[PDB]
């Protein structure tokens, strides 16, 4: 079984930065060496074949070199909408096997996260425990931490979803706190509490309560 | 242009068979210079190959997942299948068709099918609608949050709804584990402040194995009548 090491596995570059991606294989594998785009939550995409030859439909801003063991994919000018995961495959002996896999973000300005709290939707007043809503978006980088508090401590029971890419290149998430019924319905207050590079001091917070 | 979708049961409980079944249309599944094979993704993981068949029904699997696997080919109804026996969750994964092209491989591929493989039974996804935040109707433009929460397995789809007609400007978050063992995410609608504020009604779309009919709608409104 061939071995295909791929570097870096992870990259952030700017828009019309050159892009340098290494795959290198256990053994020769001459010029049977494919490259595939993969976006988030769709299948894979095939870019490059053979180790240059490009697939029809994909723009001339990709390319490939190499032959026998180091191979690069090289995109010449970065645009918006080529952010994904990129793999190279080898094809020359069985069994088929993929790089790592490379994933290529885009470098950008940071911006303000937007915090806004949400109180439980009217349906679930029926059951025993409540979900209280803080959502934190157009924040950038995607480095962030949340967490609650009510009456200066700590909540236990939360949940937060991972950083998602919005339409703008910012970043958003939802962080769901669970309380019992009891405990929202007799007014005490809760605290969504958020600490990243663009906010003043480095930190922020947006309270909750029932109106 | 040729095309290829994948279907199946998305719930396999351990030590029974996987079965999936890739209908190929627009194209001919009995041409030489054409390797139709199967490829799975775990969660995060990378791409494992399965392995190809080709339309005579000679078969090349990969060693690690042999006396497990059986790929097979139906020139009749233009189907190749695949066939994953004594299942544990470390076959939990997306599950894709591809066809290995004349040039180098996989020109082609299907859409993804994930299978996950548990002994624990379905939940029935529950799903709430949140109005935006009052500190957002400041901005131009606001943001409609549909919460799924409760569900197994984490195989969902949302989608956003209007007059009947589909509202595309949205965005949803990954499946979450919940402290229970459920799933839950939240899908964001983003539309113009104005439309929230003339009281247009919007619908969020769910669509999973444990509800009645696969499918549920919950609606989301300003009603300024109130």
């Amino acid at each position: 079984d061939i071995q295909m090491t791929q570097s870096p596995s992870s990259l952030s570059a700017s828009v019309g930065d050159r892009v340098t991606i290494t795959c290198r294989a256990s053994q020769s594998i001459s010029s049977y060496l494919n490259w595939y785009q993969q976006k988030p939550g769709k299948a894979p995409k095939l870019l490059i074949y053979a180790a240059s030859s490009l697939q029809s439909g994909v723009p001339s801003r990709f390319s490939g070199s190499g032959s026998g063991t180091d191979f690069t994919l090289t995109i010449s000018s970065l645009q918006p909408e080529d952010f994904a995961t990129y793999y190279c495959q080898q094809s020359y002996s069985t069994p088929l096997t993929f790089g790592g896999g490379t994933k290529v973000e885009i470098k950008r300005q940071p911006r303000e996260p937007q915090v806004y709290t949400l109180p439980p939707s009217r349906d679930e007043l029926t059951k025993n425990q409540v979900s209280l809503w803080c959502l934190v978006k157009g924040f950038y980088p995607s480095d962030i931490a949340v967490e609650w508090e009510s009456n200066g401590q700590p909540e236990n029971n939360y949940k937060t979803t991972p950083p998602v890419l919005d339409s703008d290149g910012s970043f958003f998430l939802y962080s769901k706190l669970t309380v019992d019924k009891s405990r929202w319905q007799q007014g005490n207050v809760f605290s969504c509490s958020v600490m990243h590079e663009a906010l003043h001091n480095h930190y922020t917070q947006k309270s909750l309560s029932l109106s | 242009q040729v095309q290829l979708q994948e279907s199946g049961p998305g719930l396999v409980k351990p030590s029974e068979t996987l079965s999936l079944t890739c209908t190929v249309s627009g194209g001919s599944v009995s041409s030489g210079s054409y390797y139709w094979s199967w490829i799975r993704q775990p969660p995060g993981k990378g791409l494992e190959w399965i392995g190809y068949i080709y339309y005579s029904g000679s078969t090349n699997y990969n060693p690690s997942l042999k006396s497990r696997v059986t790929i097979s080919v139906d020139t009749s109804k233009n189907q190749f299948s695949l066939k994953l026996s004594s299942v544990t969750a470390a076959d939990t994964a997306v599950y894709y068709c591809a066809r290995e092209g004349k040039n180098g491989a996989f020109d082609i591929w299907g859409q993804g099918t994930m299978v996950t493989v548990s002994s624990a039974q379905p939940r029935e996804p529950q799903v709430y609608t949140l109005p935006p935040s009052r500190d957002e109707l400041t901005k131009n433009q606001v943001s409609l949050s549909c919460a799924v929460k409760g569900f197994y397995p984490s195989d969902i789809a949302v989608e956003w709804e209007s007059n009947g007609q589909p509202e595309n400007n949205y965005k949803t978050t990954p499946p979450v584990l919940d402290s229970d063992g459920s799933f839950f995410l939240v899908s964001k609608l983003t539309v113009d402040k104005s439309r929230w504020q003339q009281g247009n009604v919007f619908s969020c779309s769910v669509m999973h194995e444990a509800l009645h009919n696969h499918y549920t709608q919950k609606s989301l409104s300003l009603s300024p009548g109130k």
